[PDB]
């Protein structure tokens, strides 16, 4: 037998992996093997495998024997481009050992790691993994450890993006949690630390599989998942072309595409939006598509914290983000959830540069002891430090009310904003109307007539505007013009802070 | 200038392009303003100015002069065209992404359009219908009052009211079924 | 309280913690007993995933000395949360009554010897080997096995050395946790 | 066997290394051993030993014979002083499979080149080895590339 | 300032001393300007002010006043010392 005979037979089994009845069995499921997967992600012939020939080094249990050894040891590592952009990616073979995590299985993961952090390129994973390998014992355990301190050291230095495509346990659960967007596969894709079997056995609590940590859960109650696609096939489309909006690192502006939508064109549609009544309630998504380029908008988290609405758009071809209430669900007040889905969002895009757009119409803050008792006041501090520690641009536009101290938690101009616009409909006071005035003239007579006088005075925005507040109180129809002009020319800002080893964020 | 953009030599297009029942086979290259598209062996020749952004795309197939509306575009390949007056649904793949995609499973959930429920705790201010009343989509039927907003309930079924559960000054949960359609 | 598991409420307020110590310049001491992280779906639906990143992130991206000892148990992924040597620590101890694995005896002798007779013989044979801090300690995880007695005097000699310690990092406008 | 009874069996051979025979060897070639020669190189009292239980990993030709383990894989290594002032050692055990560099044997050396880097110390070795060692394979060249 | 300095708190000095040949057993402590040394039993004790760069070192030992010379030191413990005129080598 020649060299060459040798190295075409591990060529040969690292493509089929597990084996061709594992791979059928991986299809009977539903599912895309991990080299099938990279093929539709990424362009086509732009992949190059590295380290395709390492296998492991154990020898207890009989590990070591011909028939345990595999060539790729469960992962596929290489890099290649998406639309021409260089991307470094790798992917979990579920086929190898259920995927589950080996020394020489980590050490492939961190030097894409280490590549991607040298040259400055996003890194895409797709996960999917039985969890530790328990016939290496503590070798595993080292593993999960270098993964974690890469993905911390490449945090704000190189966007992290993880989607899940199968189920993952034990150590492997924490790697989305520092990276930056995680995605799952509808009834496919799980992410929980200990399975149904353990929680049966510690406490006498029944739960199945999609309950305990199926994406449903994760994208609607805990806030886990950015988002989950309905399978393989369609997840992977859309994460190309999620892709398309970042920045390769933090050294590089906001990426610019070409755009044939004029900047400089009115929607009309915008007038009437906003009702006069203040207890009726509007679609603030019909006032984002408008604006945006060409009516797209990639919508972050569309069933989790209804209440506040973040994502991505461009305007002018430039990729901003997207920051606003939703008035139709409780009242568009703030809350614990919707704190902590904004301050995420707000904080990667100002670590990679790219703008900020703020659509305010907020009453306040959801009372009751369910927050309280929550911590409503240590969470709402996250949305508040995230917007006032942003050296991006910031274009805040109120459509309607800010009342109280939600003003300023929803990216006012006295937190180095750089523009803030009101429509004819806003209104900028401490509270409304009723409080204010009864308050100020509590125990008197004809409270009533007073209140008249007051509401005549206060309730509009103009008592804020004349303070400097405000800069201008714009027709709705002109909000898309205003934006992009100021987008165009607040681009190369740049702004100094004193020193500090770290952010210390309220947590 | 840090990072260099090298643009994929793609030579020609590969698609599986599925209509209402039957899937056809397209290739097309671009030629600059032109795409030659070969659609099941017969040649067609689309020359446009390819502007993106407008509501109506102006086309010319063949020497024959098109009009069409782009309504949505999906990731996925999805996309709503008005041709002739008329929408028509195709869902456009790629070669590798058809293909592979015959390997997902044909799940498919109930619609459950004739079940009204409150999206939002309070209380029950008006009902637009009983029994038997008219609905279209989008018609208002009811509303509900807390922190004093009116969020508004509305159908996503055309048809007629089969019952009403909650009336005006009831107190409803998140969740709880308000009216049911037939 | 809770077998010395983690679970939402305690990392949150560490992470809090460490990070302040780490801006700040003050050393920390991680004393780790720690058998995994509370089951259950209270847990799981509060996003225990999310939030257990906080901890690991706020000891991976210290740049202050750091000095572990391993009093008992630290048990699966909660080994590294607790700020294990792999994540830029200094020095990490353990006592003899120390035990480092993914997991105890029991779920990983099933596990492993799934459908196979006399399991609890292997068991057996599993636990005098494994069921210690020496599989651990053997491959560089853990730099010394000291008696219990002698741990002040190790951390004043490793803290009154780690003082001066710099180090470098890759620029970046701020940190993004996972919040 | 109690766990207190194992580490301390582990505890005297890492002192003995080789074993007593080639110590004795050791001496009447007119050499000292590794652990002799810190200590009159170090302030009394002010060394302190790192990874004394470390053994390697390899396993082939009869490696994997526990008749063919040593803890500290001949290299001594830690840290102390001299006359008050802070510096990293290392010391190469030649009893120890002729002080032959493994990939374990390399790995150690490596963690006190980067303590050392790190606080800013001197590092200070004495060196004795028969070369690579041949049972492990490439495994030690990796060794001596991370060292330079 | 960034390396603190501990000076090693070394209460006795243990010493073999080699002469022409024999070899003493000798302890010494510090109590500051003064020596206090036992040499085979022998309590002597050390007084001055040990200037160790002058060509003339002036001792007192056990009230007796002697004048030394030291003419070369090594590393490896070997002094040349002369004493009442004669210089004696010790290791
Ligand atoms: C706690 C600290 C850590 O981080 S270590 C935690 C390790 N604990 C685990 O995750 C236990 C492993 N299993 C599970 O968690 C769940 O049952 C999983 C496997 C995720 C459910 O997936 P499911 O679709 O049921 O797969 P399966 O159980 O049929 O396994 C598929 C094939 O993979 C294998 N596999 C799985 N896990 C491991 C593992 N840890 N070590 C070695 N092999 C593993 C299974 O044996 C199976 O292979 P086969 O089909 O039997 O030929
Ligand atoms: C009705 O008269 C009172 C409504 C309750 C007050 C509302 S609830 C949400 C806003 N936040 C706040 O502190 N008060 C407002
Ligand atoms: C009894 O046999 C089972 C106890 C339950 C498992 C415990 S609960 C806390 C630890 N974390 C974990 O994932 N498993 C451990």
């Amino acid at each position: 037998t020649s060299v060459n005979e040798r190295i075409e037979n591990k060529r040969r089994t690292a493509l089929l992996g597990g084996g061709q009845r594992r791979i059928d069995a991986q299809h009977k499921r539903g599912k895309l093997t991990a080299r099938e997967r990279i093929s539709l992600l990424l362009d086509p012939g732009s992949f190059v495998e590295s380290d395709m020939f390492v296998e492991h080094r154990c020898a207890d249990f009989g590990m070591a024997a011909d028939k345990n050894k595999f060539p790729g040891d469960s992962v596929v590592t290489g890099r290649g481009r998406i639309n021409g952009r260089l991307v470094y990616v790798f992917s979990q073979d579920f086929t190898v050992f259920g995927g589950s995590l080996s020394g020489a299985h980590a050490q492939k993961i961190c030097k894409i790691m280490d590549q991607a952090i040298t040259v400055g390129a996003p890194v895409i994973g797709l996960n999917d993994s039985g969890g530790a390998r328990i016939q290496e014992g503590v070798e595993s355990l080292a593993g999960y450890a270098d993964i974690f301190l890469r993905n911390v050291t490449a945090s704000g230095v190189i966007p992290q993006i993880s989607l899940i495509m199968g189920p993952c346990a034990g150590g492997a659960v924490y790697s989305p949690a520092l990276t930056d967007f995680t995605f799952m596969v509808k009834d496919t894709s799980y992410l929980f630390i200990t399975g149904p079997d353990v929680v049966k056995s510690v406490t006498n609590e029944d739960v199945t599989q999609e309950e305990l940590g199926g994406a449903k859960t994760h994208t609607t109650m805990s806030g886990v998942a950015h988002r989950a696609f309905e399978n393989d096939v369609d997840a992977l489309c859309n994460l190309r072309d999620f892709f398309n909006y970042l920045p390769l690192s933090s050294q590089d502006p906001a990426p610019v595409r070409e755009c044939h939508d004029p900047s400089d064109r009115l929607v009309p549609e915008l007038d009437t939006i906003v009702p006069l009544e203040s207890t009726k309630a509007y679609n603030m998504v019909d006032i984002i598509h408008s604006v945006v380029d060409e009516r797209e908008f990639f919508e972050i988290m569309p069933n989790y914290a209804k209440n506040i609405i973040v994502g991505f758009a461009r305007m002018n071809g430039r990729t901003v983000g997207i920051v606003g209430n939703q008035p139709k669900v409780a009242s568009g007040c703030l809350d614990i959830n919707s704190s902590v889905k904004g301050a995420r969002f707000v904080r990667f895009c100002d670590a990679f540069n790219i703008p900020l757009i703020t659509f305010v119409d907020v009453p306040g803050f959801l009372p009751g002891t369910a927050q309280e008792y929550g911590g409503i006041i240590r969470h709402g501090a996250k949305l508040l430090y995230a917007f006032a520690e942003a050296t991006v641009p910031k274009v805040t536009v109120i459509t309607r009310k800010a009342y109280g101290g939600a003003y300023d938690v929803m990216s006012s101009k006295h937190l180095c904003g750089d523009t803030n616009y009101a429509w004819p409909t806003a209104e900028i006071a401490v509270m409304g109307a009723k409080g204010a005035v009864e308050i100020i003239f509590k125990g008197h007579e004809n409270v009533e007539a007073a209140q008249a006088e007051y509401i005549e005075k206060f309730a509009n925005p103009f008592p804020a505007a004349v303070r400097g507040f405000v800069d201008d109180i714009i027709q709705p129809s002109s909000t898309r013009a205003r934006i992009c002009c100021d987008l165009d020319v607040l681009a190369s800002k740049k702004v100094q802070r004193p020193w500090r080893k770290h952010a210390n964020i309220p947590l | 200038s840090r990072m260099p953009v090298i643009k994929p030599d793609i030579a020609n297009w590969e698609l599986s392009v599925k209509l209402h029942d039957k899937v056809h086979t397209v290739v097309a290259s671009n030629n600059g303003s032109v795409f030659s598209v070969e659609v099941d062996g017969s040649k067609l020749n689309v020359t446009s100015t390819w502007n993106l952004a407008s509501p109506l795309l102006s086309v010319s197939v063949d020497g024959t002069q098109r009009t069409v509306q782009c309504l949505s575009r999906e990731a996925g390949g999805n996309m709503s065209i008005q041709f002739l007056g008329t929408v028509y649904k195709v869902n456009i793949l790629t070669r590798l992404a058809a293909e592979l995609n015959k390997f997902m499973l044909e799940k498919v959930t109930e619609d459950t359009s004739s079940v009204l429920r409150s999206p939002m705790p309070g209380v029950v201010v008006a009902v637009s219908v009983k029994p038997g009343d008219a609905v279209a989509e989008g018609q208002e039927i009811c509303v509900i009052e807390a922190m004093k907003m009116q969020n508004s309930m509305t159908a996503g079924k055309t048809g007629t009211v089969k019952s009403v559960h909650c009336q005006a000054g009831d107190t409803v949960g998140e969740g709880d079924l308000l009216v049911e359609l037939e």
